[PDB]
């Protein structure tokens, strides 16, 4: 769960070039931030996790 | 017939140029591995001028 | 739409094919001014913190130059060089005495 | 000290930097999260296909 | 290996569509050479007038 939750935050910081929203910047591979996000362990676990 | 076949393309083509725009992002040689560093320091490094 | 299918043909393997000779890390970019983001591997602060980095065997080379221990801190190379042209300067000032005094 | 300064080289030297491990599992997560992109784009043209 | 399975995937459902459409587009073409028996107008266009 830790490694799972650690690995989406990196990737997902790999993709927000916290650059300015251009509503115009083609994401890697096309993936958005929301896509990462649905690869986190259930909300359950995350919250036991953290804990 | 017409406006069936008519979206059917519009959806490859909006995939087509979705996906050229990709494979150009990743063609950027700044993305592009570890190209043994440069033997210049960049104009850009001010700590290796200093 | 025997065009539009011939372009997108292979296009999850023509996708991967680039992906994989990207730096992941050359994705990481930090803004310093606000303004300008650079990738935080090109951040001077971080030419000594991993192995792997693009100018780490570069900057070894030139701590041992220097006879700086690799556990310091990058912002103290520059200070550390000043010192030692300090010293110089002061070493060069002693012969000049004592040649004198001789 | 000269055992002391030979080991100190040796930790140094195996300062375990698992960047490429590290490095793989990042790109495994970004590709799962591709795959499944990619996933939902082929059922997209079945639909299509249907029809 | 996943990812490849999903691209040859994706080939077939894109070959699907051209064949798809190709089939399609097969009733909408008017045999010009009046020999071959075999395709019974399916267009009141096609004429029979």
């Amino acid at each position: 769960g830790l490694q799972q939750c650690m690995l989406v935050s990196e990737c997902s910081r790999l993709l927000t070039a916290d650059s300015v929203p251009p509503s115009d910047s083609t994401s890697i591979l096309g993936l958005d931030k929301q896509d990462l996000l649905d690869l986190l362990p259930p909300n359950m676990l995350v919250l036991w996790v953290r804990d | 017939v017409y406006r069936e076949l008519g979206s059917i393309v519009q959806e490859l083509k909006e995939s087509g140029d979705k996906l050229e725009e990709r494979l150009t992002m990743l063609s950027d040689v700044n993305l592009l591995s570890a190209s043994k560093p440069r033997s210049n320091i960049d104009s850009k490094d001010l700590t290796s001028h200093r | 739409i025997i065009q539009e299918s011939q372009r997108l043909q292979d296009s999850i393997q023509k996708e991967v094919k680039h992906f994989s000779a990207i730096c992941l890390p050359a994705l990481l970019k930090v803004s310093t001014d606000g303004f300008n983001l650079l990738p935080s591997r090109e951040l001077s602060i971080n030419r000594m913190s991993n192995t792997h980095a693009p100018y780490y065997g570069i900057f070894k080379g030139i701590y041992e130059s220097v006879r700086l221990p690799l556990y310091k801190a990058p912002e103290s190379v520059l200070s550390h060089v000043a010192d030692m042209k300090k010293q110089l300067f002061f070493l060069r000032s002693q012969l000049s005495s004592r040649s004198e005094a001789i | 000290q000269e055992q002391i300064q030979t080991a100190e080289r040796e930790i140094v030297g195996q300062d375990l930097n698992c960047e490429r491990a590290q490095d793989l599992c990042r790109r495994s997560l970004l590709l799962r999260a591709f795959n499944k992109k990619r996933e939902e784009e082929c059922e997209a043209l079945c639909q299509s296909n249907k029809k | 290996h996943l990812l490849r399975v999903t691209n040859k995937k994706l080939n077939h459902e894109l070959q699907s569509i051209v064949n798809g459409v190709q089939t399609l587009m097969s009733f909408f073409s008017t045999p010009e050479t009046a020999c071959e028996l075999s395709s019974q107008p399916i267009f009141l266009s096609q004429l029979l007038l």
